[PDB]
């Protein structure tokens, strides 16, 4: 059952960072309402 | 001249009076209306054989309440009042006992005489099953031999 | 073969339990996932009735608590179900619904109309030579169209 | 905008008073084979035949309805490419829709309205690390039954 | 009074809403 | 061509915006499962056709649309209006007009001439975050 | 007069005779209800005009996301089909956008640093609340303190 929290942890790590580098990378890039709601979001 | 005397009296009153939107954005003679209604139930049930152990009623604003005791805290005693009286042998009624009881006491009302049946039979099961929740309550808790 | 005329439980003609006339069923393997993925619902709702008195694991676990209800001797359905999720790019019955109304347009027969709503094609080409029933009964720019339309309604997911 | 009950009145509701009305509009160029005419006067169907025989912007009428809906269209002559469609509605002059902005409007509106409802649910968690997310007389019944039987 | 509506309500006839 | 899907993604988000009202109309709230995901529902639709509308922009700003004669306006007038409306609700209007005063730029330095430096600024910091952004994940 | 007697029990004994003789959550739920009602409004009526807007060209395929009064309304081949010359590449060459872009990307910062701070102040107390109740469990399990079990339960006798 360690397993599961190996690939789930892990999944839960990997969207944690890099769902916030992309989070950085669409702050500093209706658009505008889009992109405010894309990043509360995220 | 109409609306001469409107605008005399400040406004134009036909016009919420006669609009619906617009008027929707613009006490003792109701007590004698209920003493009316006792004085067509008496005579009904002034004519009507009445059993015995309903001899004794308090006609009240309005309705007429009448007792027996028994207990469970409380005495049994009703509220009774309703409208139709052109036919003398079946009396339709609207009582109440003082939401299923509701609707069971405008249930068996909706058809005089068979009100007390019906309440006799409940007040006897109450009584019966008064009996039981006492024997359970022997056969938990001070029963010593069950043979 | 498959030239438009199957066998005897499979012809144009059926006759349903009560005694009706009705035409025959054929499904492309789109909503054919969506209907044993949604009666297995309703068929857990009814084992569990009783009782009282990304797109691969969702896939694989709800086979699993559905193999609880059955008696463990029907995984080929579940490995089916695998295959079709597999091999399927639609989702959601209202899209297949304006597919429906896509392939229902052009007045062809349901088996060919399943067997194009069930493959993958970019051009015309590619089915009349994988269909051979469909090569002159519907235009090729039509059928373009279609591919067009179901082109814009798959979705990654 | 652009209100003129004055000159309905005084002239009617018709082609040619629309075409004075709309050449009393500030949308009216000054190089139209209209103040041509104009000019020439000072030295239904015949009027754009007259239009025929000048060049430059033009004022074309487009669906005929009594008496409301009336389209005016701006086209500028060489084959002729239009310019904008303008319509009469209630004795008002209209702008070209240009769907595409029209489009933008309504979803920003229903945007705004989510980000309403998607704060407040969130004023309402409850965070557990064991519970997770949260948000902040039948005896007496069968008495009766068991009694009326 | 009578004598006010009797010279104010003449002029009520002849009026089309303001426009 | 687009508008036909158009229609299709405001229909769900009318379907998926009634079942949240549905979800929001009980006395205790259920699940939040449900709720997140009509909620990612709701935003795959708007961002969707927000995408598509992008990408036609010139292409409906090349045509006029407006009622042909046969069309029932002898009766009703007001809604022919309400149905081509380009103006857009006082509410966003009037709050984008007030976020365009609270954006930290206005029309005084239309007048200084002088906004292509801070976007230049703007996408160079771009820049210096995206290679931060590699060498923290590497 | 049977039509008094109920309003004015609703809106209103023989003590009230002589007297009158002797002279939180729940509106988070309404703020719900309204603001997914005005969501719904403008959903619906982004839906009715982009079909009517739609039945301009229409082989009436997209007269099905009318209703039965714009159907009767509108009609099919009808309305203007005419272009005009391209608007949005001039508006594009100009630079006035950039700046309501910067803003409304400013204030999503400013907000997505308040909710993170919020959060963070949350997480910070259930963090101290729950790190003493188990600094107060250590006290209560080892191998001499017995403990069993969705809350931790304990046999006496």
């Amino acid at each position: 059952s360690n397993q599961a929290l190996y690939e789930k942890l892990e999944q839960t790590r990997t969207i944690l960072s890099v769902k916030l580098a992309e989070l950085i990378n669409m702050t500093t890039i209706a658009v505008a309402t889009t992109s405010v709601m894309m990043v509360n979001n995220q | 001249l109409v609306t001469a005397l409107e605008v005399l009296s400040l406004g134009r009153p036909n016009l919420p009076t006669h609009n619906f939107k617009l008027s929707g954005v613009s006490i003792g003679l109701i007590l004698q209306r209920l003493k009316d209604l006792n004085l067509t139930v008496s005579i009904k049930i002034a004519l009507m054989n009445i059993p015995k152990p309903l001899n004794s009623y308090h006609i009240k604003n309005g309705r007429i309440y009448f007792t027996v005791p028994n207990e469970f805290e409380i005495q049994l005693s009703t509220v009774n009042r309703q409208s139709p009286l052109f036919f003398v042998d079946l009396k339709l009624l609207f009582n109440t006992e003082a939401p299923r009881l509701e609707k069971l006491i405008n249930e068996i009302l909706l058809k005089l005489l068979s009100l007390y049946n019906f309440l006799h039979k409940y007040v006897l099961t109450l009584q019966l099953y008064m009996v039981h929740r006492e024997f359970l309550k022997l056969a938990n808790g001070g029963k010593f031999s069950k043979s | 073969a498959a030239t438009l005329q199957l066998g005897q439980e499979f012809q144009l003609k059926q006759i349903n339990h009560q005694g009706e006339e009705e035409e025959l069923i054929a499904l492309n393997l789109s909503e054919a996932r969506l209907v044993i993925k949604e009666a297995l619902v309703e068929r857990r709702r009814a084992f569990k009735r009783s009782q009282k008195k990304t797109r691969e694991k969702e896939l694989e676990s709800i086979d699993v608590l559905l193999e609880q209800t059955t008696g463990g001797n029907n995984k080929d359905l579940k490995n089916t179900m695998q295959y079709l999720t597999n091999f399927s790019r639609f989702r959601d019955q209202e899209t297949v619904g304006a597919v429906i109304q896509l392939l229902k347009s052009t007045g062809l027969h349901p088996f060919e109309v399943a067997q194009l709503g069930s493959l993958a094609c970019d051009t015309a080409d590619e089915a009349k030579t994988l269909i051979p029933s469909l090569n002159n009964k519907i235009s090729d720019d039509e059928l373009e169209r279609i591919l067009k339309e179901l082109s814009n309604l798959e979705t990654l997911y | 905008q652009w209100k003129s009950p004055e000159w309905i009145q005084v002239f009617g509701l018709r082609t040619e008073n629309v075409l004075d009305y709309f050449a009393e509009s500030p949308f009216f160029d000054k190089t139209s084979n209209n103040q041509v005419i104009k000019m020439q006067r000072q030295f239904y169907m015949q009027l754009e035949e007259e239009l025929m025989k000048l060049d430059g912007t033009e004022y074309v009428l487009s669906s005929v309805r009594e008496p409301d809906f009336w389209v005016i269209r701006k086209q500028r002559r060489t084959e002729i490419i239009p310019l904008q469609d303008y319509y009469i509605i209630g004795a008002n002059i209209y702008q070209s829709p240009t769907i595409f902005k029209i489009v933008q409007s309504r979803l920003m509106s229903t945007s705004y309205h989510l980000n309403s409802t998607l704060e407040s649910l969130y004023d309402l968690i409850e965070f557990q690390p064991s519970q997770g997310v949260h948000y902040k007389t039948e005896m007496l019944d069968k008495l009766m039954v068991t009694s009326i039987r | 009074n009578s004598t006010e509506l009797l010279d104010y309500a003449t002029k009520l006839s002849k009026f089309i809403w303001p426009a | 061509q687009a508008l036909d899907a158009v229609r299709m993604r405001l229909a769900q988000l009318t379907h998926s915006l009634r079942r949240i009202r549905d979800e929001m109309s009980k006395a205790e709230l259920p699940q939040w499962y449900t709720l997140q995901s009509q909620l990612n529902v709701t935003l795959s639709q708007l961002v969707s056709v927000t995408s598509t509308l992008q990408h036609f922009q010139e292409t409906l700003d090349s045509t006029v649309v407006y009622p042909l004669p046969k069309f029932p306006t002898t009766s009703h007038e007001s809604l022919v209006t309400t149905l081509l409306r380009k103006k857009n609700i006082p509410e966003v209007d009037e709050w984008m007009k007030y976020v365009r005063e609270t954006s930290g730029v206005t029309t005084a330095l239309l007048k200084d001439e002088e906004i292509e430096k801070l976007l230049q600024q703007d996408r160079e910091i771009t820049n210096w975050a995206r290679t931060t952004f590699r060498n923290e994940y590497g | 007069l049977e039509q008094l007697i109920p309003i004015i029990l609703r809106q209103r004994e023989k003590e009230l005779q002589n007297e009158i003789k002797q002279l939180q959550f729940v509106k988070r739920r309404r703020d719900m209800l309204e603001h997914i009602n005005l969501a719904m409004n403008e959903s619906s009526l982004a839906l009715e005009f982009v079909s009517l807007l739609l039945s301009s060209v229409k082989e009436s395929t997209g007269m099905s996301s009318m209703s039965p009064f714009l159907r009767k309304v509108v009609k099919p081949s009808s309305l203007n089909s005419d272009k005009i010359p391209y608007v949005a590449p001039t508006k594009k060459e100009y630079i006035e956008l950039d700046i309501l872009n910067k803003g409304w990307k400013l204030q999503s910062l400013n907000e997505s640093k308040d909710l993170l701070r919020a959060s963070f102040n949350k997480l910070s107390s259930i963090l101290q609340n729950e790190h003493d109740y188990w600094n107060k469990i250590m006290q209560s399990i080892s191998n001499k303190d017995v403990i069993f079990k969705k809350l931790l339960a304990i046999k006496y006798g």
